């Protein structure tokens, strides 16, 4: 009956606020942002990311 | 510029390491979209992902923002507002706003929004094209057609964003929108296609006189009101190819990626997609500016090897788009239509609109009933009904850590196909699905279990179909993992999917509708007839149903299954899709709208300021929390593998700990904290009477006789903060207002049934001079006779 | 009847003299239908300035009152000025309490 | 007498044609209603204020 | 609940005897009411003191006040406020009116 | 450094805006007067259109 | 001719079913006239004044 | 707003119905002249 | 019923003497469905 015995058991283990593993955190920003962005110009192409900054790999 | 950082800044600019890196990459981002770099790759930034670039995911502040937005809709999805309501809603909220608010009101505005739903619902559906170069994402546009004599035909938009696992959000639908030009395609040879971003259809109509081939292409205009079409001369391209009568020449409406110019190619329909292959096809080029430029027989082909199949055999279509197996529209003898691309199949038309009309009529009790969720509607193509019961624990005792999916397989492996996902449980769970049959074996279940799948060759439980009827299970391997797989025999029907594409019309009036009027109630503060409101919904102690009891307490269907949090929080960043694709949490919703009508009468009894009605305070603050029960303890967590961000662009950040929820307790806590302390409802202390002066004897009465006459409308916190000259002033022009509107509405009405009047006259004008005219007829045949 | 012809040919030909005829109506339409959609765009400005000045006296920017589409392409936005009158009301009233 | 049918019938067609057609009043007359009653729940609310 | 009392209150909270027993049967009308315990009779709860428990019984001060009220009629009944006027007196002060 | 993520929920109402209609959003603005004269004064505008 | 008549009819048979008939505005003159006259018992009150 | 001054000038240039074309004025009389006159003309009208 | 004001009246529309029954009940203004 209560919210525990339901709507209960998501995730598992959770995270403080202000912690660099949130979903929340910059830390996921930054990496959705690169894991959609790595891919914007051909491995070839002298604009690719990872050719500019190899140290953001 | 390449190097995607200032080195000419200021020395006193201090800057983390990785939020420097995030404004490199955002710099990056924002200029492959402005475009000053080359060649960026247009397969990519067509992603949802720079879709909402410019809106939200250009921004830690929104990205985060409307990241939390999603995760939790629980916290912040409104039934007042909500993306993507159906204008069906809209006059309807209008229907009800015009009286006030109850249920007969509720009814009236029930049957209007089904009396006209039954107009569109089932909808023949013709042509199909699809947008983005990939099959995830995109927008996908339909062309439907009236039942009816008048063709109306209608198109519909729906989002792949908002397509997780094998089930659009039902919120990825538009509604039909009614073309106002009405017009006389040949066959099934209309179809839409997008242009210069912006929809068009083309429909070659061929005026007789020797057989016309030309075609009409025309397009839409922010009202949604139609430009007229403009003609080509296909007499010639069309002519060339071989025809008889079965000719349904091929018309595929291709965009360019870039300059906008339209691809439309001609073939002829052959039945098989393999050795279709290097034959004859023709093309004509649409440049921004209108012109055809026929194509030449290697442009043609070399648009022909990236462009077959996505255009079809005989008997079926396949959609278009800039697996890639296209999409397949399928229209079957039970009467069903849907869309295919991968195994998944997607139901666009429901048949029982007039029957939930017709059940809608009687009573408001009788549509929104659980019963009325319950009629079936039938199946997909083909396809093998079949329930599940499964053990929770595999590979241990302990087994997984949290949560399973379980697939299937196709022909020569194409592909595992999820169909269902699922979480540990204590108990079994036997759950009911439908196998989609297309045509050694014929369909089996994978089943991966996070941990130590078995996922063996073959293994699996196998069902094989092609006797005629009846498909049983040979397991010939496993099932010592599964309890017992049952298929159900003689089941050729579904209870109304709410994962079809006329769902959204399902949420609106069964689930989102009655919120509308509990929370419309609820602002009011009239708490039994809201809470009666949400109880159309969620409800302990279940529904005493037209005789005994039922078990279920969620009265909308959707929330009575899934029950399962589920793995994929979707995506697309619509709150309401992020529910509705997972119904939890519009349980949770209602959970939380409920216990704001238990802390909504806790505060009001509370500010009473009166001892007796502190107690009541108390008992409803009491039962909000009973109702809660424990607070669970999450157990905040740091153990963090330090990742190499490469590492982590693998397709892990553990979510956050959803304050409001647990502000809920916290603020239960604190309010009865001060009535235990006897400190109100801010901590500011107060000294009430033990025995309260009772009121006014008169007062009293003038209250009763106010609520005998009518309305509640009672100011509830109140007497603000206003002077009477003041209040007064600013009450009265307030209804100067309300007069002025009261004129002009008389004036309306006045001249309604005047209108009215002038037409009804004019149709008896016709229906007299019929009679008169007939008259001079035959006194002509008079002078025959003389 | 060839009197009658003329009589109703030179009230044909009045309906095109007089100053207030159909001519007249198009063109003031015209001008007034350019003046109304514009003042609309003014006034929908002004709503959302008090909406907005509202959203930072209360605190909070959620809410939110000035609804699009309050102009109707069809039906000539008539109906557009009350329509706003309506918001402000409720948007005073949500003040008030 | 055939023209005066042909006549009645284009009056009626220019009936359904009008802007100001009865279709219009109905479409002003539901908003306008709604508009209105509306109106009266808050307008009753300040005086009750 | 059980009980129908604090045991967790501030001990600085002074109330009478009779006064928390009324709070007591207060709090048990009141579940039983919103119907949290199980099987409560239904001929009971539909007695004419639990219609009137929402507005008037359900408090000292009211229930007080209204009982006031109906034992001094005298002092109260107003020709112009009184329950259940007919219809016709309505259009009898309307043509006076 | 890392500027707090907007209001969950006024992003939302921005998007049920934007998907209704119209941008006609005050970009640079809350302008400079209090809510009753904002108010007076696009009231009196209304009255107008 | 009987034609004629069942089109009167049904004339007068909407006159007496379109909601701006008589009947209502029988009414509206009633209530209307009670608040015009009691609105002179209170004008010409503060007039007094 | 950006493309309707595209409707006029672009860097880039123009893909029109098919490949692409050189010009980046949209509009003739600015795709030729790109010459400063001699005198600036006469008559006081900032537009002619 | 419902806690609402019904009425339900069985007439038999003849045509052998039919019996069936029609019930129909009350909208907040009075007004009935």
């Amino acid at each position: 009956i209560g919210y525990n015995n339901q709507f209960s058991g998501r995730a598992s283990q959770y995270v403080a606020p202000g912690t660099v593993s949130s979903m929340f955190s910059p830390a996921a920003y930054l990496t959705e942002l690169y894991r959609e962005a790595r891919n914007l110009h051909a491995s070839d192409s002298v604009y690719y990311l990872d050719t500019r900054r190899p140290d953001l790999k | 510029q390449y190097l995607l950082i200032d080195n000419q800044v200021s020395a006193a600019i201090k800057t983390t390491r990785i939020a420097e890196a995030i404004a490199s990459i955002q710099l990056y981002v924002n200029r492959a979209l402005e475009n000053v770099e080359e060649n960026a790759n247009s397969g990519v930034i067509s992603r949802q992902f720079f879709i909402d670039w410019d809106k939200y995911n250009k921004r830690y502040s929104t990205w985060a923002g409307v990241s939390q937005l999603v995760y939790y809709p629980e916290n912040y999805i409104d039934p007042t507002m909500r993306i993507g309501q159906t204008k069906m809603m809209d006059a309807l909220l209008q229907s009800v706003s015009q009286s006030q608010l109850n249920a007969d009101t509720v009814e009236d505005a029930f049957m209007s929004y089904l009396t006209s739903f039954e107009q569109v619902a089932n909808l023949k559906v013709i042509s199909a094209y699809h947008d983005n170069i990939n099959n995830d994402q995109g927008l996908t546009y339909f062309i439907g057609l009236s039942e009816t004599d008048a063709g109306e035909y209608y198109w519909r938009s729906v989002d792949h964003s908002k397509f997780n696992d094998g089930k659009f959000a039902a919120n990825a639908w538009s509604e039909w929108h009614k073309i106002d030009c009405p017009i006389n395609p040949y066959k099934s040879t209309i179809r839409p296609v997008i242009y210069k971003s912006r929809l068009y259809l083309l429909w070659l109509e061929q005026k007789e006189i020797d057989y016309r081939y030309e075609l009409k292409l025309a397009h839409i205009r922010y009202d949604g009101t139609w430009n007229t079409p403009i003609t080509f001369d296909v007499n010639k391209k069309i002519s060339e190819l071989k025809l008889e009568k079965n000719r349904a020449p091929g018309l595929y409406c291709a965009g360019y990626q870039g300059e906008d110019t339209l691809l439309v190619m001609f073939y002829n329909q052959q039945d098989t997609l393999d050795s279709y292959k290097n034959a004859s096809m023709q093309g004509l080029y649409i440049f921004a500016d209108m012109a055809s430029k026929d194509m030449t027989p290697e442009q043609s082909n070399v648009y022909r090897d990236n462009s077959y199949q996505q255009f079809d055999t005989n008997n079926v279509r396949r959609v278009n788009n800039r697996t890639d197996n296209a999409l397949t529209l399928h229209h079957n003898e039970n009467g069903a239509q849907y869309m295919q691309w991968q195994s998944y199949r997607t139901r666009l038309n429901t048949l029982f609109a007039r029957q939930l009309v017709a059940r809608a009529t009687t009573g408001i009790d009788t549509i929104l009933s659980m019963e009325t969720q319950n009629i079936q509607e039938p199946q997909l193509g083909k396809g093998f009904y079949a329930t599940f019961v499964i053990p929770p624990y595999n590979l241990s005792t302990h087994g997984d850590e949290r949560w399973f999916k379980l697939y299937i397989k196709h022909v020569v492996d194409n592909n595992s196909h999820i169909i269902y996902s699922g979480q540990l449980t204590d108990t079994n769970i036997n759950i009911t699905l439908f196998i989609p049959l297309d045509d050694d074996y014929h369909a089996k279940v994978y089943m991966t279990f996070k941990k130590s799948p078995s996922d063996g060759t073959w293994w699996g439980p196998h069902f094989v179909r092609d006797d005629k009827g009846i498909v049983t299970i040979n397991p010939k391997s496993i099932l010592t993992h599964f309890e017992s797989v049952n298929v159900l025999n003689n089941i050729s029907s579904e209870p109304m999917d709410f994962s079809g594409a006329n769902s959204l019309y399902f949420w609106e009036l069964f689930y989102y509708t009655p919120m509308l009027v509990a929370q419309r109630l609820l602002h009011e503060q009239n708490f039994d007839e809201a809470n009666r409101w949400l109880k159309y919904v969620w409800s302990p102690s279940g529904y005493i149903v037209h005789g005994q009891i039922q078990n279920y307490q969620w009265n909308v269907r959707p929330l009575l299954e899934d029950t399962s949090w589920n793995s994929d929080p979707l995506d697309s960043v619509d709150p309401d899709a992020v529910a509705q694709h997972d119904p939890m949490h519009y349980k949770v919703s209602t959970f939380m709208r409920t216990l704001d009508l238990l802390i909504a009468r806790g505060d009001h009894a509370y500010r009473q300021l009166e001892r007796d009605t502190l107690n009541e305070a108390k008992m409803w603050y009491m039962q909000a929390l009973h109702l809660l029960g424990d607070k669970p303890y999450l157990p905040l967590s740091t153990t963090w593998s330090d990742p190499r961000l490469d590492r982590a662009a693998d397709i892990l950040f553990l979510p956050q700990i959803n304050e409001v929820m647990m502000n809920y307790w916290q603020t239960l806590a604190q309010r009865v904290y001060n009535l235990r302390h006897n400190l109100s409802i801010d901590g500011q202390p107060l000294y009430l009477p033990i025995y309260a002066t009772p009121a006014d004897p008169k007062a009293l009465l003038s209250a009763a006789v106010a609520t005998s006459q009518g309305g509640g409308k009672l100011p509830e916190s109140f007497m603000s903060l206003w002077r009477f000259p003041h209040m007064l002033e600013n009450a009265r022009g307030m209804v100067s207002q309300l007069t002025q509107f009261g004129s002009t509405l008389q004036n309306i009405i006045e001249r309604q049934d005047a209108e009215a009047l002038n037409a009804l006259l004019q149709n008896q004008a016709a229906e007299l001079i019929l009679t008169n005219l007939s008259i001079q007829d035959k006194t002509i045949e008079e002078l025959d006779a003389e | 009847l060839k009197t009658q012809q003329e009589q109703t040919q030179s009230q044909l030909a009045f309906l095109q003299r007089k100053f207030s005829n159909q001519a007249l109506y198009n063109w003031l339409r015209g001008r007034l239908a350019a003046i109304y959609f514009q003042f609309y765009d003014l006034a929908v400005a002004r709503c959302l300035m008090a909406e907005q000045a509202y959203r930072w006296e209360l605190n909070d920017d959620s809410a939110r009152f000035i609804k699009p589409g309050a102009w109707q392409g069809t039906y000539a936005g008539l109906l557009a000025g009350e329509t706003l009158m309506l918001s402000l009301a409720q948007m005073e009233d949500a003040h008030l309490k």
